[PDB]
């Protein structure tokens, strides 16, 4: 009952934890749902931040009460579960990116995209389409490198062809680029090396500013190094 | 069968698995050639990310596949 209410294995051992130690103070801005920077949370404020602007939902009734009640304001549950599922530990630092990977088999594919993979004279050719939530793929229009073709030339893989609304998680090191080479997108995570520490951070492209915490700071998406992307049509 | 892992400093490294190893035994010969301990190793093929308790055969990864390597970030 427990694990087909909700959606996920061991569903009876999470909801008799404690939540409570989770429930970081938070605010609304702009509409979206943000934490306030505390316990190095800002991989689960980004996070989450990014399933609000993909306006993405939850395969399961259960896991879905649970997102809803994060973005009306009661975030211990959900956030102590992106702790639980995620293994990692209160107060530590984790990765975004591998975070929204293991999310995406619990959320309703919202959109697709297609994948054209070519070589550096076109010399090998193909496309595919693909349906999920959270797709690792190039977050400029250059591409990424993937391997040799039957005539020893290397690989392309780029998103040419978007619908609906996805996460395109980049296949690398946060990378910096001039805007109009990204996906056109809606938010874009940003992930900065402040020295072994590191910042997140989103940045809306339609109010032109950044999440950082329950703030609104400046930025610019030339000099920001992005990571994943909320990429729309 | 060989397969082939892009790398961090964009160099390609081959490596020596069967389809029937875990993906933690991939992480563990990325280990044993970069240094890298696998808790700091994401894996992604097809654009997927692979999980630590499948094989590669379950991911249909052929003979002569690549995937890519991306440090985990710390946030
Ligand atoms: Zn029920
Ligand atoms: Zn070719
Ligand atoms: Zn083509």
């Amino acid at each position: 009952h427990m694990d087909s209410h909700y959606g996920f294995d061991k569903a009876g051992e999470f909801h008799m934890l404690d939540h409570t130690g989770f429930a970081f103070p938070s605010e609304v801005v702009n509409g979206r749902r943000v934490l306030k920077t505390t316990d190095n949370n800002c991989w689960v404020n980004v996070t989450c931040l990014q399933l609000q602007f993909a306006r993405f939902r939850f395969k399961s009734a259960g896991l879905q009460a649970m997102w809803e009640s994060y973005c009306t304001g009661d975030v211990a549950m959900f956030v102590h579960w992106l702790y639980w599922l995620t293994g990692v530990d209160k107060g530590q630092p984790s990765d975004s990116e591998n975070a929204l990977n293991m999310l995406s088999k619990y959320i309703v594919p919202a959109g697709s995209v297609t994948i054209e993979r070519v070589t550096h004279d076109g010399c090998c050719c193909s496309k595919r389409v693909v349906t999920a939530p959270v797709v690792n793929a190039s977050v400029l229009k250059l591409g990424v490198e993937d391997g040799l073709c039957p005539h020893g030339l290397n690989y392309i893989d780029k998103v040419v062809v978007v619908k609906g609304t996805t996460i395109v998680v980049n296949v690398g090191k946060p990378v910096v680029a001039p805007s109009h080479l990204f996906l056109k997108g809606v938010s874009y995570t940003t992930f900065l090396d402040n020295g072994v520490a590191g910042h997140y951070t989103v940045f809306d492209h339609d109010t032109g500013m950044v999440h950082d915490g329950d703030v609104f700071v400046p930025g610019d998406l030339n000099v920001s190094p992005v990571t994943n992307v909320v990429v729309s049509e | 069968m060989q397969i082939f892992v892009k790398t961090l400093t964009g160099k390609t490294i081959t490596l020596e698995v069967e389809p029937s190893d875990t993906i933690e035994n991939v992480k563990a010969k990325i280990q044993d050639k970069e240094g890298i301990p696998p808790d700091q190793q994401r894996l992604i093929f097809a654009g997927k990310q692979l999980e630590d308790g499948r094989t590669l055969s379950d991911y249909n990864i052929q003979k002569e596949s690549t995937l890519h390597l991306v440090l985990r970030l710390r946030g």
